[PDB]
Formats: structure tokens, C-alpha cells, sequence
RNA sequence: GGUGGUGCAUGGUUGUCGUCAGCUCGUGUCGUGAGAUGUUGGGUUAAGUCCCGCAACGAGCGCAACCCUUAAGCUUAGUUG
RNA sequence: CGAAGGCGACUUUCUGGUCUGUAACUGACGCUGAUGUGCGAAAGCGUGGGGAUCAAACAGGAUUAGAUACCCUGGUAGUCCACGCCGUAAACGAUGAGUGCUAAGUGUUAGGGGGUUUCCGCCCCUUAGUGCUGCAGCUAACGCAUUAAGCACUCCGCCUGG
RNA sequence: UUGGGCGUAAAGCGCGCGUAGGCGGUUUUUUAAGUCUGAUGUGAAAGCCCACGGCUCAACCGUGGAGGGUCAUUGGAAACU
């Protein structure tokens, strides 16, 4: 249970003997869309193969996304390094609320009820980092109202 | 870039020597009845993309030995063009009745006349990738034994060639019986020259 | 099976380390003491976690997980190679080139290499391989079959391991975790309680430890298979 | 038909880094990236060729006594030598 | 150790203060910050020395196919100490000063508790530090870290284009 | 604040030494003065909710309620002050 999407790709090319390569070393999400949004990247070089050869090395590890779905009730936001975001929940019947680079990803949890407040660094493959420190640092509601020693709701 | 031509590899196990002629009056114009005559078929075979050079004169009684096995071109239908050269290429050599032709097997695979087979795959310069282009990637990977490939056939004027390569491995790489040949040909650079230098690996 | 005897556990070498500040406040959970420096085990889950070792290797083999045991100390290289030879395997008695599985899918050829290299030196036509390819074949052969042995004839993966000296030889198991595999280990003092799931500072000078436990997961594989 | 001129229009023609003994390459694989394997730390023969210890395993590229040549037989024999 | 620039002959001083073992004790009585505190090294700096050494200048020499220069004695001052300092150094921690930790470790100056006392030494606790690494954290990485280039409570100033 | 940091990068002081101060550790306890006023008369246009009419749609205009649910007015009382 993950989620499918492209993320991006990049064209390495290293001061070299003979002509330099432009190796698409490309990111990709993978999987059948549950709310787990498992992301990988991978160092692949052919142009119609380096997509493949490349979420060949993504799908080694797709993380896993804990997901409160319909929303994550309160403020969602994560941080790493130089990069975060911020998602304060609205109402689910807005349509997509989303930013610029985290369109695509907003609709791979579904959720689609929070905003997107697009924070973080100007960094781009750490605007990865920014964007997945929002949802890989969550917990569910309830399970976390039972490990806290009361109930589901005697918190509440 | 201060590189001679070679025409000979590793002579003395795989390269070897087609060498039958009996012509052995006249080495003014009896001589020229044979080499001259090669200076004729450029032109007509339709690029041809030949395999390699195996000449023969039978004692004098010279068929002429020059295969270009893409057939049709020298076949014609059970005795057309051969028994026209009956006639005609007694001007070429004393008989030249039913002049021969092979079957070509992976023609690319051919160290040495290959470059006409890749001269013909980029000299057009439209759709000059896929149209024409596509043999260097149908004949790449029937291992061939000089594995050397480059192409410079008018790419936006350009004197030199190409080359692509990665890195890493271990071998002991010492071979001393090998066979390659050289490729260089006529194309118009029009400032400053460059005879397209064309090879591929199988 | 599941537990060791007690007296060659205790007096015969398993608690013992080495000196402090060598310490390990992360093994704190199975370390009792230190008499002079020289560590001591919490002298209790040494065999009731050794137990539950025995559970996590049961419903392990009863699937056909068979546990490499190890050699890494020099009772290892040939009694833990021994024991990993009663369980159905062989032994690793060489070293890595640095990185074969943090850098996996190269030389973590090796597995195959080993599995071809050793059955052509094997296979008939040895007298057709000829002399000057024995020559490097044999001076190759002795790293080679010590080189990898978890996965040589029990060619499926081991659910765990037996360490001792993780603190170095998490070259296996902190680099096959890219691999994602659990581990269990006899670990020795100021060694890595993380990535072995269950860790018990056993000196190895008792063999009981290695007998009655690692030996005996080896029966464990049998009993705890079946 | 040019010798009147342009190699410079291109076949070329070809002198030429440079015998560089070197140039390497895949399966690939690590470094978040600007960076990492071969042909090895101890000791051995005509062409980047290794073991106890090093990230390696798999092919080419210029080039085996390569087929002559000097030879030991022959072989073939008296033909002309 | 000092407010620093910095602090070096030693008998001594105040041993001021660090300093750890005791700390014998009234009840927020402090860091940074209006006050105000002082100076800060030399180049240079307001008197005898001072050309005594060193020393620019000059001499005088010349490389090999090139000086008066690398070379400098006589020597210009200057150098320098008994009466006046600037507010400048890579004074750099490029990293401001209070409450406390960041797995922690680490051998150790001081001062202690000591066992063993040794033959003034082996072992344990020890902190201002001393270093070393090393957990978390740190930034892009440089690389920092139980003593920051982290972590939660104090102030300061800086600047969000230059 | 909400929605910047300052070693290198936008930026962290030769320096330290200092008064007001900012903040320095608090452990108890009383007031109702403030820490989503009670409820209402209660609310600026291109601007607090709906109804409207005309707008060639529009272009643009205005209207009523809601008058608010937004100030005043009445309150006293924790576990800070």
C-alpha cells in the first residue's frame, strides 16, 4: 500500500574524459494508492530506461505514511534540516487546496481538506526533504489517546 | 588527434589473404581488365553495406569475384543480370560469364566494409536517427571482436567523431590475434576536411 | 532448543567483558557489574531471553529460517563455524572489501560467485581446468569458501545471526540491514545492543554458550523447526 | 585541357600526440553533493597481468614462439640440385 | 592569572583572585544592559640616552650573459629604557556574555574523599577545567558538540541585498 | 509573535568590568480590577448574514430586514497575579 507518482528527475553530468552523460537520475512514487505515500529515488541513465532503472532504486524503500484519513484533524507540519511545510486542516468540501510543488502529492494521501501554508527552504532536492517531513513525522488520533493512559476520548 | 590510418590488425592467425590471381601478361592493361573494374559498382548496388573483400581470378578464366550479397542486385531471376554480364563484362575481363553473388549474414558484423551500412544511416541528415539510424542499435551486441564504434557523417559540419563510455572492471586484456579495419569517406565538409571515419561493434 | 545450562554459563566465561570505560550504558539492560573493570551479565535474561530467542528462532524455522552462527571470535572461526555447519550452513572466515552490502548489488555478487567459482573447481573437467587456472583457483580458494557461508547451501537467508564483537562485525549485519533483517547475538561489552534484536554480554570463553545455545539453536532450527 | 591559383570542396594525401603501453568498458555499486572499484599494503617471467591484506566479478582496444625465418631428423630422391 | 593588549629569570609579596574537600550561614540580594571601568600590541607615540647591537639610506661588491637589491660592517635616524599612549593585529572563537543538560567516554594540572598506603606509588568517586574523541543536535558542507557551529528558561548587539 | 536569523552565507562584540533596568527561583494564601462579559439598545459606505428591484447580461445602481452574533450597560468570584 503506497502511492503512484513522479517526482522528478536530473541530468548528472560530470567534468569527464569523453563527452559527459546526462544520466536522469530520477525520483518516483510507487504504488496503488492508500494513504501510505512511498516515495524513492534512484541514479538511472537512459532516457526511455532511466525511469524505471531509476524507481527500480525508489521502490528499495517506499516509506509509509500514517494516515488520518479524511483529515489530520489539528495543524499538520513536519521539519528536517532546511526544509518544512505547514498544512492548517479546512473544511474537506473546498475541492484541492494545495501549493505549487505539493499539488500532486496532496491528491497521493487522501485527505484533501488541509491547506498547504508552501514553507521551507529554496532547496530542491530537499524541497523533498520539506515536503515529506510534513506527513512522515505523524501518529493517529485514537491510537495515541489510548498509549496517553486514558481513552479514546476521556482526552478529549 | 595525430593518428595514421591502419589497414591490417594482427596479421598471421585471423587476418588473412584472398590472394588467387593468375593475370599474369600485360601488368599494364591486363592488370587494369581487373583493378580498374573495381572502380565501376559504387554506385549501382543501392547501398549495399557489404561484408569484407574476397577477390579471385580463376586461372585466367576471371569470373569476376566481387559478392555485395544483398541479392536481387546481382541476381536478377535465374540468369538476368549474371548472364547480361555474360555479354557485357567481356569488356571488364576476357569471359565474365554468371558472375556470383553470397548470402549476407549479419552483414554488420563485417569488421572491415560495415562503414557503407552506417555511412548510410547518418549521411541523409533527416529523420537520420530512426529512418536511416536504426541498424547501429539493431547491430550492437553480436560480439564482434574489435569493439570500437564512431560516427562524424556531416553532424552540423562536424570534423571530428564520437564515442560514449562509463567506468569500472577488472581483466586481463591482452589479445594479440584480433581483426579490424579502418573507414574513411566522402562526404562534403565544404571549409575543412573530414572523411567521415564510421564504425560500429556487433 | 531453548535454554543453557547455568554453571559453564556462569563461571565458564559468559559474563565476563573487558574493562570500564569500554562501557556500554546501552547494553545497561543486560549488564549486572564489572569485578575490576570486567563486566558481568544480568545473570537472568541471559536464559529466560535466551528462551525467547529460542521463540523468535521458532516460528522462524518452523518456516525454514535457518540461523547462521557466525564466526567471528576465534572459537567462532571454527566452533561457531561448526555449529552454523550442524544447523545446514557454512561460515565466514574472511573479510569484507569495505561496504559489499551498504554498496550491495555488485559484490553482493559474491553469494553467486562463491555458488559458481568453488562448484567449476567442484565439477568434473577439474584435469580440463587446466594447471595455470589452478594456480590462482587454488590460491583463491581459501578466501573464497570462507568468504560467505550464511547463504552457500542453505541458499535462502538466516532471520537472525550470533555475534560477539558487533562493535566491528556490524560490517555483516549493519550492511545487510539495507537488507531489512532481524538479528540475535551473544554480543561481548561495549558492542551495538541496536541493531541485534536480543543482545547478552557472553564472554566466549564458555563454549556452554555456544553449545547449549548457539549449537543448541542449531537444535532449535530442528525443534524449533519441528 | 589546364601546370592559372585554391587542398581550403570533399574524397584525400596523409607527416603527426605516440609503443601511449597504455586507452579502456558492462553486470554495476557507495558519496544527500561537489566525490568512490580496477591491474591491490608483504614478494615473482617477452606486450595496464596477480596471491596473505584492499570493493570488486565479467569482455575489448594497439600487440601471442603467432605462419615463415635460422633449424634435428626427415619427407622426398635423383632432377635440373 | 588579568578589564584587555595580554600575563616569564628566579628568594619573596598580594597570594590578591582561580581552585576543589569542608564549606560554619540571612533570605533573590545576579547576567546582559542608561551609568560608569580602564587600558589595548606594535608601525607610530610628547625628554637624556640612541646610530652600543640591529638598521633602512649611502658605500661596496658582484652571480651567469644582471644592482645600490637577497648582502651588510662605518653608518641616517629608528631600535631602547628612568616623564605621555593611541582605542588599530590572523587581539579570529570569522562564532557576544547568565540557568542547565546533549550516550557519554576520555587520561590529566589543581584541590579533596579515600581503599591499598605504597615505597608517596596501584584502584574507585571528583569537579574549574585539560585535552581527546564521541550521543543527540547543527548548517550546504565545511565542520561544530557534556567545554559549540545543539538542546529548553537571560540579556546584548547585528543585519534580512549588497 | 502569529509568518527571519546572525561561524562561513542577511547578520554575533579587543574587550571584558558596571547603576536604572529586561530578565533574576520560588513555596502558601485574600481581591474581581483585566486573563472567548451575562444578555440586550447595539454597528461607515466601493466594507459585519439574507431578502430585494432594475440592470440588452451587464455596465452598474440603490432598497429593507441582520441590526447583528460585535461597543455601552449590568456581574462577583480558581490553580497567577
Amino acid at each position: 500500500e503506497f502511492e503512484e507518482r513522479v517526482v522528478t528527475i536530473n541530468r548528472v553530468a560530470k567534468v569527464v574524459k569523453g563527452g559527459r552523460r546526462f544520466r536522469f537520475t530520477a525520483l518516483v512514487v510507487v504504488g496503488d494508492k492508500n494513504g501510505r505515500v512511498g516515495f524513492g529515488t534512484g541514479k538511472a541513465q537512459e532516457v526511455p530506461e532511466a525511469i524505471k532503472k531509476a524507481v527500480e532504486a525508489a521502490k528499495k524503500d517506499l516509506v509509509v505514511v500514517p494516515r488520518v484519513e479524511g483529515t489530520t484533524p489539528h495543524t499538520i507540519t513536519g521539519r528536517y534540516g532546511s526544509g518544512s511545510v505547514f498544512m492548517k486542516p479546512a473544511a474537506p468540501g473546498t475541492g484541492v487546496i494545495a501549493g505549487g510543488p505539493v499539488r500532486a502529492v496532496l491528491e497521493l494521501a487522501g485527505i484533501t481538506d488541509i491547506l498547504s501554508k508552501s514553507l521551507g527552504s529554496n532547496t530542491p532536492i530537499n524541497m523533498v526533504r520539506a515536503t515529506i517531513d510534513g506527513l512522515q513525522n505523524l501518529k493517529n488520533a485514537e491510537d495515541v489517546a489510548k498509549l496517553r493512559g486514558k481513552t479514546v476520548e476521556e482526552l478529549y | 588527434g595525430q593518428k595514421i590510418n591502419p589497414i591490417g590488425l594482427r596479421v598471421g592467425i585471423i587476418r588473412d589473404w584472398e590472394a588467387k590471381w593468375y593475370a599474369e601478361k600485360d601488368f599494364a592493361s591486363l592488370l587494369h581488365e581487373d583493378l580498374k573494374i573495381r572502380k565501376f559498382i559504387d554506385n549501382e548496388l543501392k547501398e549495399a553495406s557489404v561484408s569484407h573483400v574476397e577477390i579471385e581470378r580463376a586461372a585466367n578464366r576471371i569470373n569476376i569475384a566481387i559478392h555485395t550479397g544483398k541479392p536481387g542486385m546481382v541476381i536478377g531471376k535465374g540468369g538476368s543480370e549474371i548472364e547480361k554480364l555474360r555479354n557485357k563484362l567481356n569488356a571488364l575481363t576476357d569471359k565474365k560469364v554468371h558472375i556470383n553473388v553470397i548470402e549476407i549474414k549479419k552483414v554488420d558484423l563485417d569488421a572491415r566494409l560495415v562503414a557503407e551500412n552506417i555511412a548510410r544511416q547518418l549521411e541523409n541528415r533527416a529523420s537520420f536517427r530512426r529512418v536511416q539510424k536504426q541498424a547501429i542499435t539493431r547491430a550492437m551486441k553480436l560480439g564482434a571482436k574489435g569493439i570500437k564504434t564512431q560516427v562524424s557523417g556531416r553532424l552540423g559540419g562536424a570534423d571530428i567523431a564520437r564515442a560514449e563510455q562509463y567506468s569500472e572492471g577488472t581483466v586481463p586484456l591482452h589479445t594479440l590475434r584480433a581483426d579490424i579495419d579502418y573507414a574513411h569517406a566522402e562526404a562534403d565538409t565544404t571549409y575543412g576536411k573530414l572523411g567521415v571515419k564510421v564504425w560500429i561493434y556487433r | 532448543m531453548a535454554v543453557i545450562s547455568m554453571k559453564q554459563l556462569l563461571e565458564a566465561g559468559v559474563h565476563f567483558g573487558h574493562q570500564t570505560r569500554r562501557w556500554n550504558p546501552k547494553m545497561k539492560k543486560y549488564i549486572f557489574t564489572e569485578r575490576n573493570g570486567i563486566y558481568i551479565i544480568d545473570l537472568q535474561k541471559t536464559v529466560k531471553k535466551v528462551d525467547e530467542a529460542y521463540n523468535f528462532l521458532k516460528q522462524v524455522s518452523e518456516d525454514g529460517g535457518q540461523v547462521l552462527f557466525v564466526g567471528t571470535k576465534k572459537q567462532a572461526q571454527e566452533s561457531v563455524k561448526s555449529e552454523a555447519e550442524r544447523a545446514g550452513q557454512f561460515y565466514i572466515n574472511q573479510r569484507w572489501l569495505g561496504g559489499l552490502l551498504t554498496n550491495y548489488k555488485t559484490i553482493s555478487k559474491r553469494i553467486k560467485r562463491i555458488s559458481e567459482i568453488e562448484k567449476m573447481e567442484e565439477d568434473g573437467l577439474f584435469e580440463v581446468l587446466p594447471k595455470k587456472e589452478v594456480v590462482e583457483l587454488k590460491k583463491e580458494y581459501d578466501r573464497l569458501i570462507k568468504f560467505l557461508g550464511g547463504i552457500r547451501d542453505m541458499k535462502s537467508m538466516p532471520q537472525a545471526l550470533f555475534v560477539v564483537d558487533p562493535r566491528k562485525e556490524r560490517n555483516a549485519i549493519a550492511e545487510a540491514r539495507k537488507l531489512n533483517i532481524p538479528i540475535v547475538g551473544i554480543v561481548d561489552t561495549n558492542c551495538d545492543p541496536d541493531e541485534i534484536d536480543y543482545v547478552i554480554p557472553a564472554n566466549d570463553d564458555a563454549i556452554r554458550a555456544v553449545k547449549l545455545l548457539t549449537a543448541k539453536m542449531a537444535d532449535a532450527i530442528l525443534e524449533g523447526q519441528q
